[PDB]
């Protein structure tokens, strides 16, 4: 099993090294997003809209394999599960947020910090030869800390925009980062 | 001393909060919310002044403000 684990780790580190030398990964562009939101905090009821533009992720170049590759032997087929992470660095997204709440329509630069950004993948290998990536997904972010310019941490507008942007990250940003990360890993692993 | 400067900065932050809320809601709701926030602030400060670790009772919806004001106060005791 050690030969299998070493070959998988070697392929994964070669993959990661090729990925880190791609200008698409750091910085990574994210498609512009816009949403409507309703949030009820006590007596305050916020009904508004927001638009994130020029979204850019930084810190993915420090991607590293986390732990030994999980090797499984099922029905004469090798099945691996792996985690590749950026601990010791934070993935940081910078973007321009234009939000509208009633008469207020400000436009501010925002910096959101993802802690413990890590991706999970699953490989299927016929024991004779060749690697097939069968699953790939960016993990649900442990914590997304938003730094919105112009707003105090005490401002209710800050709390509302923070909650809405965190939900947007746990949905839209995660999926659009998966759309970039999955095919490149597929290329390196299956070649 | 430093706590007077803290109180002044906090009152300035509250003034800005009120002025921005008046751009979204009506003055009745804005001022009532300001009252709620000040009550929460005074409870938190009174709790901390006695070196207590017991959590204060927070009205519904103000838990986010509870955590954010705790962080804010801790940052300003560092600074």
């Amino acid at each position: 099993y050690d030969k299998i684990t070493e070959e998988i780790n070697k392929a994964i580190d070669d993959a990661i090294a090729a990925i880190e030398q791609s200008e698409t990964i750091d910085p990574m562009k994210v498609p512009d997003h816009a949403d409507k939101f309703e949030r009820h905090v006590g007596i305050l009821d916020f009904k508004g809209e927001l638009a994130m533009r020029n979204i850019e992720a930084r810190g993915l170049k420090q991607m590293k394999r986390q732990g030994d590759a999980n090797v499984k032997g099922e029905e004469g087929i090798v099945k691996a599960h792996l985690l590749i992470g950026v601990h010791d660095d934070i993935v940081s997204m910078e973007y321009d947020l234009a939000y509208k709440l009633g008469d207020l329509h400000p436009t501010t630069h925002v910096i959101s910090d993802i802690q413990d950004f890590v991706v999970a993948l699953s490989l299927e290998i016929p024991d004779e030869g060749n690697i097939t990536m069968t699953s790939f997904e960016v993990r649900q972010f442990a914590n997304v800390v938003n730094h919105i310019g112009g707003l105090s941490i005490l401002d209710p507008i800050f709390g509302v925009l923070s909650d809405v942007l965190t939900a947007i990250f746990q949905d839209t940003v995660r999926k659009e980062m998966t759309k970039v990360l999955a095919p490149a890993f597929k290329r390196e692993l299956e070649k | 001393p430093k706590e007077e400067k803290f109180k002044k900065k906090l009152e300035e932050e509250l003034k800005k909060i009120r002025e921005r809320l008046l751009m979204v809601f009506d003055e009745e709701r804005v001022e009532e919310y300001m009252k709620i926030m000040k009550e929460v602030i005074e409870k938190i400060l009174e709790n901390r002044k006695k070196g207590s670790k017991e959590k204060v009772e927070i009205p519904p919806g103000m838990e986010w403000f509870y955590e954010n004001f705790l962080r804010y106060y801790d940052y300003e005791e560092e600074k």
